[PDB]
């Protein structure tokens, strides 16, 4: 256990009495011409580095004035405090210097605070800032951490100024990685050659070097004449090098071209009765289904976005709490695309069930979802920050609506309820009356396809399809699904492949579930099939279930072993 | 940075190191010495530094200690040898520090023993299993406590100073002090013991 803690508390106040009121200091910091009066105990506690400083023998044993250099006040003046307090105030902009001071004082409790810290704050406009700081000292989780969001943040930006100030070992072992996400391996070939290009024949020694971990199909093209351009004069231990040089290492294809258009599925039917869901995919291309991971703490009750970035984000949703027992929690989570795991995120403010998540300029927006307040704005909307991981309130929706779904058209948030709609204007935070739906029909879901607004299905649901448009302002009726009478069909309507195709399982009398999805014609108002999904592969997945479109890779997940 | 650099951070760095081992560490610097080594590991040349260390420890043992050693084998073996150690110990005291924040990051990804365990491998192996100092240091203890045994006192703290210093010197637990020090005082202890019940059958009775 622990002891007295009554004490503990006495000794700590009293401590920071004798230090801010200056009486039994026997030791004190020079720095830069600022006095830092302490003592050798508590520098000892925090620091391991003034424990080979006044426990060691040497002059400054006995000396009483030490002149400590390359520090910085306000980083040694938080040190110390927290050496005497404990309230360690970290901010957004200190931590690289406080990083600094904790390695050279060499205190290990700040120094996995700050990494702690730098572990949440990894994001898009610093991943290269800390993966050279993580490259400078010594900080191999903070590098792995690192580098893993580096890989695929450098590949979608490849245009941040600090990547050019990089070290050569750090640049070929992100290049050489095999977990780069590129489209294509031509974009990874130019960020090689301007960053070769952006400083002078310095990069000559590094160009044999990095050349030797990129595949040999760009190494005869085009890009070899252009540094012949940019060689030094005269020099023939280059041009002749790169020659007969390209014979070796393998053309192999890289991991990131593996990405395929997926219907992803989050609380399906769980094939082993311990337990009570599971999260599922669809390969409209492979023609299987690959297992995902389960949701963080069977997070239950959630909704699903997949931002244009192809992003997969979990918010909202209820866990059992610890015979019918669930407790709603604010909890957020992000997927990560290749180890197939939940990382956790900054929660939201107010709990939700079933919220509609949808993504815009950036934002995760989160309209209604069940929320616990139960005021006068019984709506809750809020929005999420991807670059300062923080959730800001924005204006609240007209009237409360439950059971709803919201897409993203034309830069502008629309969500749908039974009968009405409203539009919202991120650019000044208002919303505006939208059309009038002739039918009431609710628990359905809509797909964002161009510039028009697919609602289909609603109430089990039916074959209903109203279609409306941005730039006209009107519902229309355009034709109904052609399926099995005397059925409950489940629709999930979902933009894919640049088409607008429906997901809808059907279920017969005295019959399994069968599923097979339908190509809506938009010309021609007609839904034609387009495959059928054999039930060898999929089985049933229930009726709570959600289905979004995004891209996965099949190696980093594996194929579900279940019985057709 | 350059080759040039490094060179005469690390020639000034074994300088201070020769001049502390000198029993001189008075008139040094001790934050230099740290930023020097500060500069030297962050730019990934541990290797080298490491490497550096090791030449010049064994170089200052074999020059210093095998050399004092082996000319007073005869006059106070034991208490040069123990003042020897001493001087190392404390001489190592300041080096581990310096090299213990080099320590940090090079044991923990290049997997080796620390500098405090290579010094204490490196003497164990220089001097006091030596070709010829080991044999003369367990011949001198197997006659001083042959010697306490026959019934003459003689000094017995310096026998507890050398065992604990063998006992540091194994490092790892009790491998090299046993079989150093058990292996040739139990067999003379053996011999010695025989004899004494062989001579007391004999010369008295069981009462």
């Amino acid at each position: 256990r622990q002891i007295n803690t009554e004490y503990a508390v006495s000794l700590l106040e009293q401590l920071k009495l004798f230090y801010e009121q200056q009486l039994f200091t026997d030791i004190v910091l020079i720095v830069e011409g600022t006095e830092f009066p302490c003592h050798k105990m508590v520098l000892a506690t925090c620091s391991s580095y003034f424990r080979a400083m006044f426990m060691s023998g040497l002059s400054e044993s006995k000396q009483t004035h030490v002149h400590l250099r390359n520090v910085d006040a306000a980083t040694l003046q938080i040190i110390i405090t927290y050496a005497y307090t404990g309230n360690l105030a970290m901010n957004d902009s200190t931590v690289e210097q406080l990083y600094e001071t904790a390695c050279f004082l060499q205190v290990e409790d700040v120094l996995q605070r700050c990494r702690e810290y730098l572990i949440k704050k990894i994001n898009a406009e610093n991943c290269v800032r800390l993966l050279s700081f993580a490259d400078l000292f010594s900080c191999e989780e903070l590098k792995q951490s690192a580098k893993r969001m580096v890989e695929h943040k450098f590949t979608a930006v490849y245009h941040q100024d600090a990547f050019m100030q990089l070290s050569h070992d750090l640049l070929i072992d992100i290049l050489s990685s095999d977990n780069l996400n590129v489209e294509k391996e031509e974009t990874v070939r130019e960020a090689a050659m301007l960053w070769l290009e952006y400083n002078t024949e310095s990069r000559s020694q590094y160009l044999s070097s990095v050349l030797s971990q990129i595949r040999i199909d760009a190494l005869s093209e085009v890009t070899q004449r252009a540094w012949f351009q940019g060689l030094p004069p005269n020099d023939k231990s280059v041009v002749v090098q790169g020659l007969y040089k390209d014979m070796p290492k393998f053309f192999k294809p890289r991991l990131g071209m593996t990405k395929e258009e997926m219907m992803i599925f989050i609380e399906a039917s769980s094939e082993n009765p311990c337990s009570l869901y599971s999260s599922v995919c669809y390969s409209p291309q492979a023609e299987k289904v690959y297992k995902l991971c389960s949701p963080p703490a069977d997070l239950h009750k959630v909704g699903t976005v997949v931002t244009p970035d192809n992003d997969i984000y979990i918010a909202g949703g209820q866990v059992p709490l610890k015979q019918t027992a669930f407790r709603t929690v604010n909890c957020f989570y992000w997927f990560d695309a290749q180890q197939n795991t939940w990382f956790p995120k900054t929660p939201m403010l107010f709990v939700r069930i079933k919220p509609s998540l949808v993504c815009c300029e950036g934002y995760i927006y989160a309209i209604g979802g069940d929320s616990v307040g139960g005021e006068l704005n019984r709506r809750t909307v809020e929005r999420y920050d991807t670059e300062k991981d923080e959730w800001t309130m924005v204006s609240p929706l007209p009237c409360a609506w439950q059971w709803s779904a919201a897409v993203v058209v034309h830069d502008c948030i629309y969500v749908m309820t039974l009968n009405l709609m409203y539009c919202y204007f991120p650019r000044s935070d208002s919303w505006v009356e939208m059309a009038m739906r002739q039918t009431s029909r609710s628990f359905a879901s809509a797909a964002a396809f161009g510039d028009k607004i697919f609602y289909i299905g609603g109430l089990g649901s039916s074959v209903t399809v109203e279609i409306y448009d941005v730039n006209k302002n009107e519902w229309k009726m355009a034709a109904n699904i052609p399926a099995k009478r005397y059925s409950d069909p489940c629709v999930r309507a979902v933009v894919i492949s640049n088409s607008l195709c429906v997901f809808m399982r059907e279920t017969h009398l005295n019959e399994r579930a069968k599923y097979v999805t339908y190509q809506y014609d938009l010309e021609l108002d007609r839904w034609s099939l387009r495959q059928h999904i054999s039930e060898r592969v999929l089985w049933d997945l229930g009726r709570d279930f959600r289905c979004t479109v995004g891209k996965l890779y099949p190696s980093c997940l594996e194929e579900s072993p279940w019985k057709p | 940075m350059d080759e040039k650099y490094v060179n005469s951070i690390w020639d000034l760095l074994k300088n201070a190191i020769q001049e502390i081992q000198r029993k001189n560490n008075s008139g040094l610097s001790f934050e230099e010495l740290y930023r020097n080594a500060y500069t030297m590991v962050l730019h990934k040349h541990g290797e080298k530094l490491y490497t550096g260390l090791r030449e010049v420890v064994t170089e200052h043992l074999i020059n210093k200690v095998r050399e004092d050693v082996l000319n007073s084998l005869n006059n106070n073996f034991l208490q040069t040898l123990n003042q020897a150690w001493n001087d190392h110990q404390t001489a190592m005291v300041m080096i581990r520090d310096i090299l213990m924040y080099m320590d940090r990051v090079y044991v923990q990804q290049n997997n080796v023993e620390n500098v405090y365990n290579l010094g204490l491998i490196i003497f164990r192996d220089q001097v006091v299993r030596y070709g010829c100092i080991r044999d003369h240091l367990r011949q001198t203890l197997l006659d001083m406590i042959a010697r306490e045994r026959k019934g003459e006192v003689v000094d017995r703290g310096a026998i507890r100073n050398a065992c604990q210093m063998l006992m540091i010197l194994g490092l790892e637990g009790r491998s090299v002090y046993e079989e150093d020090f058990e292996a040739p005082f139990l067999e003379m202890s053996a011999e010695f013991f025989q004899m004494e019940s062989q001579k007391f059958l004999a010369e008295n009775s069981a009462s």
